[PDB]
């Protein structure tokens, strides 16, 4: 910054190539759906918290 | 030479061969800042190294 | 009781202070309460500006002269001899400040004032706290409540003054119109 | 000549109360020879061999046997009563090193020794390296009295230097003979582990195989040490804490914090110039160049060596270098000073430099020295 | 959650001393295979660490139980050392319970439904697994160097035919008592930390499920596969230098590194290996801690709950 | 620019635009060119 | 309100205490530590801007920064460092407390302590602790603790 | 045809983010009433207030303890230095009036 | 207040250290221009006061 | 070199590439103004 003038270079090396790189984060996508259900409905308890529990009749 | 952008034909101008400034005689204290904005931590381009 | 909770027994030092200045400000505690606690308090304010003097002779006849002191003085330079010489009667004089024979006796006035007013009005000494400037301190409050007893207890009282008489007038204050409305504003 | 004294404190002055003005040491008549100033002791040599040791004596130094102050000059006993006549002498933090004239090498002081039996040395030795002090004894054990180096002659030496905790014997052939506390690169030996005894540096041993660079000299203050080899170049290494190296290329860098191999001084101020001479003090080191000129580095000022504007008419004789401080004695006996060396100035002054006013000795100023917050004045 | 404790039964002395010596030595002839694999995955990667990339990071185990079992020994070949790991984990077991149950029944709460914070019996088991492991260090020297040998050049192997025979070779050739008890820093903090890293994430896990699912039963497994993991992930690397000191050679010459000490041996695995040279063998670490507490909690569980139904509690108190 | 000196502060007014241990101003807090 | 207070802190105790909820010791100490940096760096820069004893220097005048701004710097150098050294011994003096109290004495913030205990939906009511919920605890303890009477203030003033 | 283009939007990122955050906190606190109990993840806050300090202490290398008792040691010495000198004219000044004198 | 005081400042070694031929160093002494910070502290408020 | 920081060479190459990764993943992702990028995060 401030010493390296805006500008393109003439070389077509230059160009921002894409490549790959590590995996464990598309682990974390790929579960993406079942841990956002997760997130939303048991750790925010949605509805409420007796929905999800097994069912008692009361006594 | 900058074996990624630059030419081989690069060779800087020592600040000895450049045209020293003749146009007037008096000086110009904006390259030097303001001890105000020296102080106030400013940055401006007329006193940018 | 000892288990039983004070109203104040949150309030710092600068709310005691305020609450006592407006109880007699307030005219709820008469001067005839104050001259204990304002003495102690005149002995407290003597009691920490003198205490570097006093404690600078004595550091030089005890701490001054031990052997870490001394190797300090001889082996290093006279800025760093300054330095620990200011560092160690500051030290001192905060930890006279904190916990300070007179400090204890001013607080022990100002909780027999407290009480005094609890005696009084009950509950409603609670009433007697507010939201305090930021940089005002317990000295200048206790220095208002003694500027405030000298007006009251010495000449100019009722030239330059108010007295220390009320002489509001008799009403019944169930019935007495009000300035303030419950919820609106009345004209 | 007789002894002149003067610094920030009163530790090794040979006096009780501290004086910036120069003060006459005359417990010696005129007879002084050698003199080394450490932090908090010295140790002078007169004309008859005499070793007389005072100041801050901890960790036994002094050679006295004890753990006290003794500020007023003494002689060794050990030396004196055995009429062993002593050529050169080194102190350093706490420790005192006596080379005699027949070529054995003593030393006295603290050794690395823990000072208590309840101390996080566990989690140090853990982290750090184990200590050490500039005795050869080969353990971390003070030495209250003399004690001589074992395996060490020193005779023909070209110099010998040591820092706070670490000494140094440059020999007539350019060897490096190395002890004490190595660690962040003081001995340039490339390790940073202690040498309880005394060992060849490797490196000065390589540069003399392949580049057949001999050692001229090594002088060491603090942690810092400066070499001057057979050519004119200055090899600094050690802790860089105020700029003393002198190998800062770029000046917003500050990645020159130690080094652990001996690195040459920035030459970009003084290209196609020889050093003739240098004297490395606690946060300082200036050096002569064979041109007249005077450079310096350090102060927390000149992270690379920049000359000082002192007139170059008349030749520089002496050089001196101190904890904030420095001078430079030309041949009519004036002293220009970078802050108050002597303590005196006079009202001459210059762009970097004030002139030390000669009323403060009575004769001429034959040597000077003193590298941490202490300096003296050998006066013919 | 401090009145939720369920304490209405106590085990003596004798009982938890019984239990815990029979189940922990079905569960350690159980996982002992998987403990050896584990060793030999720490032992082949001392000098070069993880090599590979992306999912093929860290050593296979079940290529080293491949290699182990063509080296022609069978399964026999995996228990070798198995009385050293056996007399060593009996004898840490029982100092720790021990000296847990003294201090337990001198500070647990009155109250049956009241029980000390995680952190209190964190301190308490921390200590008590700190001795139990400074005293069987031996034990666990020699079973270490049982099995570290075979995937180490024949000269530099020791040849240990037995426990007692590993300690009259160690304390006779080595020199002394403080022979057999190399490395015995790195135990201690291995079972300083296994104490405290196990207790913690279980109950949080098991709590929390429990508040979403309600009483269903597979709160108690999912949370130990939860305890299980993070356990193996706080521990490992203290296991990994363990190793690392204890199958240190006494000849400089027969090791690929020297270790002076536990920070020693951890400076030089970051050197060479990085970080992520700790975590070799996870999976075989995690596996075996997640069976041996299944099988250990499965075989307790029942055991004292048929216990406690003899002892008059009703349904909700066990 | 953490342990590595990328930048040159012989061309910036501030260094310190990014954290870093490495860099320092030229013209540092008590410095100021003058007539 | 007649605007006599806007942070409504009393003083920097109750800053850390209530404004940054360093309630426990390791908020406490994080605190500390954030306060031993920030000092640190203001004591550096106060002797960054006004180098006197560090090249050598001993005098205030002989510095570029009283040069250009003369004794009104060097005043406002020597508040800002007090202003800095003031508020650090705050926080110090706060952390010791806080050390004392919560890791010598083992008191705590019982309030945290209960919402530590409760995830917010647990089932904790339980009839053998009588604070477990309202419906639990016993009417003779409500009856008992109910018992003395306040007293009537004397109205002399 | 078009001019050297910058390739990147610092200001225009934290200008959309204090936009989420504006519309967020506003709608809650008009409508909702809410305000977000910023103590409750603790350590986020603290974030904010450790990134306050970390960057200019890092520049110094103050996260080394002896950088920092090294600084605490000598900044204490240059305000009793400051001091000093300060309360020296005081004595110039008594000197100078019993010369008047 | 600057009978024996050099005319190099700080600054001054930190220019001779750096490649910034536009700025030299002072020779002369700075009585003359003495307390200028104050002067351009008030230009740089100056139009911000009222 | 007996250096007696190897370890922590390693750890200072590692907080520096973590430092370098931070403001890569700054000045390309989050403060970037391709369309590529910008596109793929809207995805
Ligand atoms: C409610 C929504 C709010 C949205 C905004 C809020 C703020 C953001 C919150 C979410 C943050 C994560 C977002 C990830 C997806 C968006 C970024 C993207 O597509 O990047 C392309 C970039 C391309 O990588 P590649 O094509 O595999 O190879 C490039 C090489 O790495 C070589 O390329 P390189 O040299 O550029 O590599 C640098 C960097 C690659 O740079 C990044 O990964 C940048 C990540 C930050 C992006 C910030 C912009 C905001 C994007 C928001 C998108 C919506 C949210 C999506 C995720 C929701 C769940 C968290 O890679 C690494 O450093 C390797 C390890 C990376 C670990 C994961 C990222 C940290 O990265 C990815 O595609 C990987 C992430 C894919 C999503 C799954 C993982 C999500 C995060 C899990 C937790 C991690 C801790
Ligand atoms: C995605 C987007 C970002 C994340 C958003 C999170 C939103 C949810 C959220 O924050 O919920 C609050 C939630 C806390 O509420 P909670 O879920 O009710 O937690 C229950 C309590 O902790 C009360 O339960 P607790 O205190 O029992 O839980 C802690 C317990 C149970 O915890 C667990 O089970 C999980 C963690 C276990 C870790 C054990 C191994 C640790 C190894 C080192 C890790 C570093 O762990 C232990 O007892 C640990 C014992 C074992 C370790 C002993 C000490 C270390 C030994 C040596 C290890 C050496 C390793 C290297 C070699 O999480 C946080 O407050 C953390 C938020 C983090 C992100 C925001 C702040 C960033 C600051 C920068
Ligand atoms: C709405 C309101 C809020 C609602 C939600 C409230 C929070 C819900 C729970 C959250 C988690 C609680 C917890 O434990 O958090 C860790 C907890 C944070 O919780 P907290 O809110 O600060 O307060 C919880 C304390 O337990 C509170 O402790 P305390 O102060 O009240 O008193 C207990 C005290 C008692 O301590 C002791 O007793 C210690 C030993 C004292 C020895 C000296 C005295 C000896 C004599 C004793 C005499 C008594 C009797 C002894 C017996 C013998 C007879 C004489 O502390 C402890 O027992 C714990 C260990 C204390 C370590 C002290 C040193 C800390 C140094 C500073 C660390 C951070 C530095 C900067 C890091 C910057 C980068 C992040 O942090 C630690 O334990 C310390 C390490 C923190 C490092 C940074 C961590 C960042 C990420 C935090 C994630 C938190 C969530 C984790 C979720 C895990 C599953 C996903
Ligand atoms: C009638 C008289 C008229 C005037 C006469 C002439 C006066 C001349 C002298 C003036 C004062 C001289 C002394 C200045 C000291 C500082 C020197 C300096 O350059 O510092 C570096 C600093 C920036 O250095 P840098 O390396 O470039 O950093 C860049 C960023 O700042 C980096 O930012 P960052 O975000 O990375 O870092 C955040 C934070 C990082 O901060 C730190 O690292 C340390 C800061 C202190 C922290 C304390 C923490 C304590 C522990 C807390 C623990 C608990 C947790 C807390 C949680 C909450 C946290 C928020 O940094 C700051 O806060 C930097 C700004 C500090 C400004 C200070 C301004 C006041 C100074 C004077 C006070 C006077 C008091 C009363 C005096 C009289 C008494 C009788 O310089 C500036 O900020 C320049 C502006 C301020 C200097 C003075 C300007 C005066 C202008 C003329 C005034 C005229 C009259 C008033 C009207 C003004 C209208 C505009
Ligand atoms: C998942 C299991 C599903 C089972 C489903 C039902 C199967 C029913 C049929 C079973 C057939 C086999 C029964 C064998 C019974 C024992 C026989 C016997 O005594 O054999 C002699 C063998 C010993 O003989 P041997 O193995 O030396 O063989 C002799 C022949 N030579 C030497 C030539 C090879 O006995 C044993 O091995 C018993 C000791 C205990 C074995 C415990 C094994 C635990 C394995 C743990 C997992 C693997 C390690 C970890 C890998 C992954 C790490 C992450
Ligand atoms: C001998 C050495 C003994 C060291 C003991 C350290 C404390 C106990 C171990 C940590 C533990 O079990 O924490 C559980 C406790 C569990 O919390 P708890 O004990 O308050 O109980 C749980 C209460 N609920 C879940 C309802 C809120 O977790 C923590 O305290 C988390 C923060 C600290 C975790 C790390 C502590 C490291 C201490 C130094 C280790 C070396
Ligand atoms: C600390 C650095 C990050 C964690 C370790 C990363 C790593 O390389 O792990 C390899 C190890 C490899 O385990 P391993 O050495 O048992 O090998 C099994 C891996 N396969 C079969 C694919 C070859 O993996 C882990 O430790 C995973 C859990 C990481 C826990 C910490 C987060
Ligand atoms: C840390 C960075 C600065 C934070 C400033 C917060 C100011 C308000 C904090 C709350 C408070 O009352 O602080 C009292 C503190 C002072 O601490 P204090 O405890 O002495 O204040 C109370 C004073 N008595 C005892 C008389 C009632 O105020 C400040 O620090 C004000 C700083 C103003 C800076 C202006 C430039």
């Amino acid at each position: 910054e401030s010493e390296d003038l805006d500008f393109q270079c003439e070389s077509f090396k230059s160009q921002h190539f894409r490549k790959k790189g590590p995996i464990s984060q598309y682990l974390i996508l790929g579960l993406l759906p079942i841990l956002y259900f997760g997130t939303e409905f048991f750790y925010n308890h949605y509805p409420d918290e007796d929905y999800w529990r097994v069912a008692h009749p009361p006594p | 030479f900058h074996h990624d952008k630059g030419y081989k034909y690069d060779v800087t101008t020592p600040y000895d061969q450049r045209y020293n400034y003749v146009a007037d005689r008096l000086g110009h204290p904006e390259i030097l800042g303001n001890p105000f904005e020296r102080l106030m931590r400013l940055e401006g381009d007329i006193y940018h190294p | 009781n000892n288990l039983r909770l004070k109203p104040w027994f949150h309030w710092t030092d600068e709310e005691r202070s305020h609450a006592i200045f407006s109880a007699y400000e307030k005219r709820i505690l008469k001067s005839e309460d104050l001259p204990s606690f304002l003495r102690a308090n005149r002995i407290n304010n003597v009691s920490t500006w003198v205490f570097p003097l006093i404690a600078l002779p004595l550091f030089n006849q005890s701490i001054f002269k031990l052997g870490f002191a001394q190797r300090i003085l001889l082996t290093r330079p006279a800025i760093e001899w300054h330095c620990f010489k200011i560092a160690t009667v500051a030290a001192s004089w905060l930890a006279w400040l904190n916990f300070s024979p007179f400090y204890r006796k001013l607080e022990n006035e100002k909780e027999y004032l407290l009480d005094t007013l609890e005696s009084r009005i009950g509950i409603n000494v609670l009433d007697l706290n507010d939201a305090l400037p930021r940089w005002t301190t317990s000295q200048e409050y206790n220095r208002r409540t003694q500027q405030l007893y000298n007006q009251r207890n010495g000449f100019f009282a009722g030239l330059l003054y108010p007295q220390e008489e009320s002489s509001r007038p008799l009403v019944d204050i169930a019935s007495f119109p009000k300035n303030l409305h419950k919820e609106k504003l009345t004209k | 000549g007789n002894l002149y004294t003067w610094g920030q404190y009163a530790s090794g002055t040979g006096f009780e109360t501290a004086s910036a003005v120069p003060r006459k040491v005359d417990y010696f008549s005129g007879n002084v020879s050698k003199v080394a100033m450490g932090p908090y002791h010295t140790a002078v040599i007169t004309n008859d061999g005499s070793l007389y040791t005072f100041g801050w004596g901890q960790n036994g130094a002094l050679g006295n046997g004890a753990k006290e102050f003794q500020l007023s000059p003494s002689p060794v006993s050990f030396f004196n009563d055995k009429k062993l006549k002593v050529k050169d002498v080194v102190v350093g933090e706490s420790y005192t090193i006596a080379v005699t004239e027949n070529g054995e090498v003593y030393s006295w002081g603290y050794g690395g020794e823990p000072s208590s039996k309840i101390n996080l040395d566990f989690f140090r030795n853990a982290i750090l390296p184990q200590r050490c002090g500039a005795l050869g004894s080969g353990d971390n054990k003070n030495r209250l009295t003399p004690q001589q180096i074992a395996n060490l002659k020193a005779d023909g030496y070209k110099n010998i230097s040591g820092g706070d905790n670490f000494a140094t014997l440059v020999n007539q052939s350019g060897e490096v003979i190395n002890w004490g506390t190595g660690l962040f690169g003081s001995l340039g030996n490339g390790s940073d582990y202690p040498l309880f005894t005394p060992e060849v540096n490797a490196y000065f041993k390589h540069l003399k195989e392949h580049e057949g660079l001999t050692v001229q000299s090594i002088k060491s203050a603090g942690h810092f040490s400066a070499a001057l080899l057979s050519n004119g170049k200055l090899y600094t290494f050690g802790v860089n804490t105020q700029g003393q190296l002198g190998i800062r290329e770029n000046l917003g860098h500050n990645t020159d914090q130690n080094a652990r191999l001996p690195t040459p001084v920035v030459d970009r101020h003084f290209v196609g110039q020889k050093v003739v001479d240098f004297e490395v003090g606690e946060n300082t080191l200036v050096f002569l160049t064979d041109k007249n000129e005077v450079f310096f580095s350090g102060l927390e000022l000149a992270y690379q060596p920049i000359r000082w504007e002192i007139p170059t008419d008349k030749k520089i004789v002496k050089l001196a270098a101190s904890k904030d401080t420095f001078a430079a004695v030309t041949e009519t006996g004036k002293i220009y000073q970078f802050n108050e060396f002597v303590g005196v100035s006079t009202n001459e002054v210059g762009n970097d430099y004030n002139v030390a006013d000669s009323k403060a000795f009575e004769g001429k100023v034959v040597d000077l020295g003193g590298s941490y917050g202490i300096r003296f004045a050998i006066v013919n | 959650m401090n009145y939720s404790y369920k304490r209405y039964w106590e085990p003596s002395t004798a009982e938890v001393i019984g239990l815990s010596l029979s189940v922990n030595t079905i569960s350690a002839a159980l996982t002992y295979p998987i403990e050896f694999v584990k060793v030999r995955s720490q032992i082949r990667t001392e000098g070069v660490g993880i090599r590979s990339k992306n999912l093929y990071m860290g050593i296979n185990p079940n290529k080293v139980f491949r290699e182990i079992h063509a080296t022609g020994n069978g399964l026999r070949g995996f228990y070798q050392g198995f009385e050293s790991h056996l007399i060593g984990r009996l004898s840490y077991l029982f100092i720790r319970n021990l000296t847990y149950k003294i201090i337990y029944d001198r500070t647990k709460p009155v109250k049956a439904h009241n029980d000390l914070s995680h952190r209190e019996k964190g301190v308490i088991a921390g200590f008590a697994g700190g001795l139990a492991a400074f005293l069987t260090s031996p034990a666990d020297l020699v079973n270490t160097r049982t099995i570290a040998e075979g995937g180490k050049p024949k000269e530099w192997r020791w040849g240990y035919k037995g426990l007692m025979d590993g300690i009259n070779k160690i304390a006779a050739t080595e020199g002394g008592n403080a022979a057999l008890f190399r490395g015995s820093y790195a135990n201690v903090l291995r079972a300083v930390i296994l104490n405290i890293s196990l207790t913690g994430p279980f109950d949080y896990l098991n709590e929390k499920i429990w508040i979403t699912f309600g009483d269903m039963t597979w709160n108690k497994y999912a949370a130990l596969l939860w305890a299980s993991f993070w356990g193996s992930v706080a521990t490992l690397p203290f296991d990994n230098i363990r190793t690392r000191l204890y199958a240190q050679n006494a000849d400089p010459t027969k090791n690929r590194l020297t270790y002076s000490g536990w920070a020693d041996a951890a400076k030089k695995l970051i050197q060479h290996e990085g970080i992520s040279g700790f975590y070799v063998g996870f999976y075989a670490f995690y596996i075996r801690t997640f069976l041996y507490a299944w099988t250990t909690v499965f075989i307790t569980d029942k055991i004292t709950s048929d216990w406690k139904r003899k002892a008059g509690l009703k349904e909700w108190q066990i | 620019c953490i342990y590595q000196a990328y930048q040159n502060p012989l061309r910036h007014i501030n260094t310190g635009h990014n954290p870093n241990n490495v860099y320092e101003d030229i013209v540092m807090l008590g410095d100021y060119p003058v007539q | 309100d007649t605007y006599k207070k806007w942070m409504y802190a009393r003083n920097w105790d109750d800053f850390l205490q209530r404004d940054c909820k360093a309630i426990t010791f390791p908020r406490a100490f994080a605190l500390w530590i954030v306060g031993t940096l920030g000092m640190a760096t203001a004591s550096k820069w106060c002797r960054q801007i006004l180098p006197v004893g560090s090249h050598g220097i001993t005098k205030i005048s002989q510095t570029q920064f009283f040069h250009q701004f003369g004794p009104l710097g060097t005043l406002g150098a020597v508040g800002f460092y007090g202003l800095t050294a003031y508020l650090y011994y705050k926080t110090t003096i706060f952390t010791v407390k806080k050390f004392y109290s919560h890791c010598i004495l083992q008191e705590r913030e019982w309030i945290f302590e209960q919402e530590r205990q409760n995830p917010g939906y647990g089932e904790y009511f339980f009839k053998d602790v009588p604070l477990s919920a309202e419906e639990h605890f016993n009417d003779l303890a409500r009856g008992e603790m109910a018992k003395k009477k306040f007293e009537k203030p004397n109205h002399e003033f | 045809r078009y001019s050297r283009n910058r390739q990147t939007y610092r200001t225009g990122a934290y200008w959309c983010l204090y936009v989420n955050i504006i519309a967020v906190v506003a709608f809650y606190f008009w409508f909702y009433k809410f305000t977000m109990n910023f103590g409750y993840l603790w350590w986020l806050l603290y974030s904010l207030i450790l990134s306050f300090f970390f960057s200019r202490a890092l520049k110094h290398r103050f996260y080394n303890p002896l950088n920092v008792m090294t600084e605490f040691k000598n900044g204490f010495m240059w305000f009793i230095i400051i001091l000093i000198n300060i309360f020296k004219p005081l004595l110039k000044l008594l000197e100078n009036n019993y010369i008047n004198l | 207040l600057y009978l024996k005081s050099t005319n190099y400042n700080r600054f001054d070694y930190r220019l001779k250290q750096t490649d910034w031929g536009f700025y030299i160093n002072n020779n002369s002494n700075y009585i003359q221009n003495i307390f200028s910070g104050l002067k351009y502290i008030w230009r740089g408020l100056r139009f911000w006061i009222i | 070199v007996n250096n007696y920081f190897y370890y922590l060479d390693r750890i200072k190459k590692l907080f520096t590439y973590l430092n370098d990764l931070r403001k890569h993943i700054l000045k390309k992702y989050v403060y970037t103004i391709n369309h590529k990028r910008i596109a793929i995060n809207y995805l």
